[PDB]
């Protein structure tokens, strides 16, 4: 039998390959094609910012988090323009409601992300990696770092659980008009997602490139793995919740506990 | 004897109605029914059913009403000529009685009033008369086919007409194109109920099918939406029809019992009880206590396993389902103690005319102590569970609710009409399978019938059962397993191998078929879903000359058009997952 | 290579169509084994329960909307021919307007029947239909020899 | 650099689409109130200046954390205004 965990999502990918695709009636083509890539590209080049080593660094560029940022309110387009491509207003409802809880709960990571940028100081990823060399970022900002975390798993990570259904009668489902290829570039998008933003949450919040008795990239490599797990261990047993109880323990809840944040780091600091 | 012929005709009812008409017209015939049964010319059945309707103790529930063919019976003492009959059964809560009323008519004139003024739930009802058979009901609202496609020709219980696929034509396709072409335009005509609202911008159909899961089966409900209000649903039943009834008329006695199972697929055991109390109420077979305790043993088995699906499913589509998965465990649990008793885990087909197949083998006493010593902690972690939740107890209130007199026009009955305050069981008003030698409690609602009561009386009834089933457990007598009669099918096997006139009444009786004489038997049980029956009327010969099936769930899916009018689409949903309503049953 | 027969083999996404019976037992497998399963994007429907005259358009509809590479397990007596169900309603097995590919009989099936059905589903689907001249070898000949050297069962006097 | 990942990123979208192709009126009551939306529209806005504050804190000090207390203050209350007057609510 097979022994990786990783060959499974493999023969997904040689499945989704050779699969004969069909035009779709009175639908617009031109976002039937561009809305996989708003979806793909986004967090795969929100992978062009880790500094992965100082002597092999992907981009040596003055700001990642902006770009961050930017990735995060991009990744939306995807949804909206799949809504319209589905061209049935069941689906294009659906996914005016996914959209509407993304838009809801992207709000938080960026304020969550200004008590580790603001204690590190600067944009550019070589200050934010020396910067965790003895005490990591952490310790203080536990609310900030579930926050954020919070934020990472909500941005069409699945951990909402509206995206291939809707609790809402009168519409469906976002993912049901794509059958081709696109449907795999969804999968391997999130995927690419999962990994980067464990990926940019160690390299952030943790000390990269420590290097206690081993070698550092294998210790990066190591600890993103350790965090890989837990986040799949959390999104399993996270329950899927419906639109309701998203819409409560939004705006409402989170939204102080970020401005008391900010608060608490900028009284510390000095 | 509880089996012997009675004509009824010293009972209140017939002598009330014998000093309002005087003589004539009445005539009471001589049944196993254990109700009186009157004909009652066409011409007066209106004025007929109104006097009872406003009687000082009233007939509030239209039981059943349906057809029979009547024309190839050759054994016609005291009826009237008539070449089809169409019959009302009336029940009276306050009376705890019922009445069975019988419309002659003839094969040129098949014309009768509508009687869905006085009870609403018979509108459906006439509808299925209008499909099965061919009597045209003239002043029905909407008389259209609800069965079979409105392009199907022919009445399917007519015996005219071939029962069996076989003399069909086989699935050649020729009329799926035809069909493809129908469902590719699908067009509203405006003529699928009276929808008064036009369709236009105003008005928005949409067929709103739940093929999801917790729908308990595939059907449509077309509705007119304005205003995102319920303005009008239309059910579009009838998919899941597999013709139990015309098939009892093909099958012998003994070889219809596999096709009881099917009518509801979590009943199992419960669906055979009424019709071997039926058949057997035909033979006037009186079966010894053990087996009376053994089906009241499997019949609250089953009941547990019903009761834990529909508690488990409720928690799952409007609350938290983390933990009432652990009930899935614990069903699997019962369904190994059944296999251990019948052999398989559903669709037993265990019970038999006269008792059951095997004897207990003889280590079920220890596993069914096991069950019920384990279990209580478990009902008890689950009664918590349910009865202190908040967030869908709050949810769950006032959504879609109806009162006593809603549920008796539209024949509900089981867990809707008890949360009610009309404390009505048939286990204790009518006795059944042995159930008056035990001991059990009613729980009831009050006075609003809503979806937390609904379940709160179903863990109640729970508890009831797990103690009937301890009751079982400790009171288990000694004796037979089968009735000592010749019309017990099969005889025993032991006896059989070995002795030459059980051997010769085994070859009939598995071959031929048992000849139970020409009379007509009647009896209703608490089902898991409301109160099942089964009416089977013999023609003297091995096979039934004409079985009637009444399931709740028909009943049930009816009333939601009379509740749910003015809602959300979202509180539909609700009271559909909320309502005992299992497809196999509307459609049997 | 071969590589693309292994990528269908190591993963299959089901499209669970089971009726008004017969899904309990699916179900029983399903939450054991396994909301992934979505309409237009599966290539296998496990076709239970009795296929009815009325709603058989609605199976087609579901047949026609999934891709070019397409699978039917027929679960149950029900569904691979009209079952006890031989009457005017009922249409006399799902095979008669569709392709079938595996036949579990049964009434309900097993969950380990369900499995087996997987074992042999991939066998089909690692020999390219799947014949190949391999599959004229069939359950009722390859185990013969198995099912007859059997003597003695427990007395059903037991449990 | 940036510039050669990003060439090498759209090569393989080039490459992926390419394989791929040759591989072969009225809503009534219906959606609205996106209004949730549009405070999100407005709250970036206001988020960004502390996206640019972010970056100079130390060299701001006293007077800094005291008007950006004002400025979280004058969100905050803006905040339960929208909550108390009904806006901020369930929606569809
Ligand atoms: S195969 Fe058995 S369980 Fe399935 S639908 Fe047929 S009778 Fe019911």
């Amino acid at each position: 039998v097979g022994w990786g965990g990783s060959l499974q999502l493999v023969a997904d990918m040689i499945k989704m390959f050779f699969k004969e695709d069909w035009i779709p009636k009175f639908s617009d083509r031109v976002i039937f094609t561009l809305a996989p890539m708003i979806a793909f590209t986004s967090l795969l080049l929100a992978f062009a910012i880790v500094p992965v080593s100082p002597g092999w660094v992907v981009a040596d560029l003055n700001i990642g988090i902006l770009f961050f940022l930017m990735m995060a309110g991009l990744a939306v387009y995807a949804v909206l323009f799949a809504g319209w491509s589905s061209n049935n207003k069941y689906s294009l409802l659906g996914a005016m409601r996914a959209s509407a809880q993304t838009l809801s709960y992207e709000v938080f990571l960026g304020l969550s992300l200004m008590g580790v940028v603001a204690q590190a100081g600067s944009f550019n990823m070589t200050d934010i990696v020396n910067s965790q060399a003895h005490v990591w970022n952490v310790i203080p900002q536990f609310f900030g770092f579930i926050t954020f975390a919070i934020a990472g798993v909500a941005v069409c990570h699945r951990h909402p659980f509206d995206q291939p259904e809707a609790e809402q009668e009168l519409a469906d489902g976002y993912h049901i008009e794509y059958s081709g290829m696109k449907f795999g570039l969804f999968f391997v998008g999130e995927y690419i997602g999962i990994v980067t933003i464990s990926a940019l949450m160690v390299t952030l919040f943790f000390g990269g490139w420590q290097g206690p008795l081993l070698p550092p990239f294998i210790w990066f490599a190591l600890k993103t793995a350790f965090f890989m797990m837990m986040f799949i261990l959390i999104r399993a047993s996270l329950p899927r919740p419906r639109y309701d109880q998203v819409m409560s323990f939004g705006w409402k809840i989170c939204l102080p506990l970020t401005l008391i944040n900010l608060l608490v780091t900028a009284a510390v600091i000095l | 004897p509880a089996w012997q012929t009675r004509d009824h005709l010293d009972d209140p009812v017939i002598g009330e109605l014998r000093n309002r008409f005087g003589p004539d017209a009445f005539t009471v015939q001589a049944t196993r029914t254990g109700v009186p049964v009157v004909w009652i010319k066409r011409e007066q059945l209106l004025e007929v059913g109104d006097f009872l309707k406003k009687l000082p103790k009233p007939y509030v529930m239209l039981f059943d009403l349906h057809g029979m063919d009547e024309r190839l019976r050759t054994h016609r003492e005291g009826l009237p000529a008539a070449d089809f009959s169409v019959f009302y059964h009336l029940i009276s809560i306050d009376r705890n009685r019922d009445i069975m009323l019988k419309v002659a008519l003839a094969e040129n004139d098949l014309h009768v009033p509508t009687f869905t003024k006085l009870f609403p739930n018979a509108n459906w009802y006439e509808r299925e008369t209008w499909d099965l058979f061919g009597i045209t009901f003239d002043g029905h609202p909407n008389l259209r086919r609800i069965m079979m496609p409105q392009t199907w020709k022919g009445h399917p219980l007519r015996k005219d007409y071939p029962a069996r696929a076989t003399e069909f034509s086989p699935f050649e396709l020729t009329k799926a194109k035809q069909d493809l072409e129908m469902e590719a335009l699908t067009f509203k005509p405006e003529e699928w109920g009276m929808k008064r609202g036009t369709e236009n911008e105003d008005f928005m159909f949409l067929n709103l099918g739940p093929n999801h899961p917790s729908a308990h089966g595939a059907f449509r409900i077309v509705l007119q939406l304005d205003g995102e209000e319920i303005v009008d649903c239309v059910p579009d039943i009838g998919y899941h029809h597999r013709g139990a009834e015309k098939m009892g008329e093909r099958q012998s006695w003994h070889s219809y019992i596999p096709y009881t199972d099917r009518i509801e697929y979590l009943g199992g055991c419960v669906n055979e009880m009424p019709y071997v109390l039926a058949v057997e109420k035909l033979a006037g077979i009186t079966v010894p206590d053990r087996v009376n305790v053994i089906r009241v043993m499997l019949s609250e088995l089953f009941r547990i396993n019903s009761h834990l699906l529909y508690i488990s499913t409720f928690i799952q589509d409007v609350g938290a389902m983390t933990p009432v998965f652990f009930a899935f465990t614990d069903r699997q649990k019962i369904y190994d103690l059944v296999e251990a008793i019948t052999g398989f885990r559903m669709h037993p087909a265990w019970f038999r005319i006269g008792g059951v197949a095997h004897d207990l083998p003889r280590g079920w006493d220890r596993l069914l102590r096991e069950f019920l010593d384990w279990m209580p902690k478990r009902l008890a972690s689950y009664e918590k569970a349910a009865l202190q939740n908040t967030i869908l107890k709050g949810r769950s209130q006032g959504v879609a609710a109806y009162g006593a007199k809603e549920a008796l026009e539209w024949g509900t009955t089981g867990a809707g009409l008890r949360a009610t305050g009309i404390d009505f069981d048939v286990r204790k008003a009518r006795p059944y399978s042995g159930y008056e030698n035990f001991d059990f409690e009613i729980p009831v609602g009050g006075g609003v019938s809503d979806c937390y009561t609904r379940v709160m009386l179903k863990v109640e009834e729970l508890r009831q059962s797990l103690r009937i089933l301890e009751q079982c457990l400790n009171n288990m007598p000694e004796g037979p397993f089968k009735a000592d009669h010749p019309l017990t099918t099969p005889p025993p096997k032991e006896r059989t191998l070995q002795h030459i006139e059980t051997l010769i009444t085994h070859f009939l009786q598995v071959s031929w078929g048992p000849v139970m004489p020409a009379n007509e038997s009647f009896q209703m049980i608490e089902a898991t879903k409301g109160i099942n029956s089964y009416y089977l009327t013999s023609d003297g010969s091995t096979m039934s000359y004409r079985t009637r099936v009444r399931t709740p769930s028909f009943a049930h899916l009816q009333q939601i058009p009379a509740a749910i009018r003015g809602s959300l689409v979202s509180d539909l949903i609700v009271y559909l997952g909320s309502i005992d309503f299992v497809m196999s049953d509307v459609d049997r | 290579n071969d590589m693309v027969n292994w990528g269908r083999k190591n993963s299959i996404w089901p499209y669970n169509f089971g009726l008004s019976c017969c899904y309990v037992e699916m179900v029983t497998s399903f939450t054991a084994v396994h909301l992934r399963a979505s309409p237009r994007q599966a290539d296998l429907m496990v076709v239970a329960g009795t296929c009815f005259t009325k709603m058989a358009p609605v199976i087609q509809r579901l047949y026609d909307q999934m891709l070019e590479p397409k699978w039917v397990i027929s679960m149950g007596a029900c569904a691979n021919s009209g079952g006890m169900y031989d009457i005017y309603s009922v249409v006399q097995g799902v095979d008669k307007f569709i392709p079938v590919d595996v036949y579990i009989p049964g009434c309900p099936p097993r969950p380990e029947a369900y499995m087996q059905a997987l074992m042999l589903l991939q066998e089909s689907i690692g020999k390219e239909q799947g014949v190949y001249r391999a599959n004229m070898q069939s359950e009722r000949e390859r185990k013969r020899g198995e099912r007859i050297a059997v003597t003695n069962l427990r007395t059903p006097d037991e449990i | 650099a940036f510039a050669i990942f990003l060439i090498v990123a759209i090569g393989l979208c080039c490459l992926m689409l390419v394989g791929g192709w040759f591989l072969g009126a009225r809503l009534r009551l219906s959606a609205k109130f996106y209004l949730v939306a549009m405070f999100f529209v407005i709250f970036d806005v206001e988020a960004l200046y502390l996206f640019a504050w972010s970056t100079s804190i130390r060299e701001s000090g006293w007077v800094g954390f005291v008007e950006a207390a004002i400025f979280i203050f004058v969100l905050l209350a803006g905040l339960v205004y929208l909550v108390r007057i009904g806006a901020l609510d369930w929606t569809p």
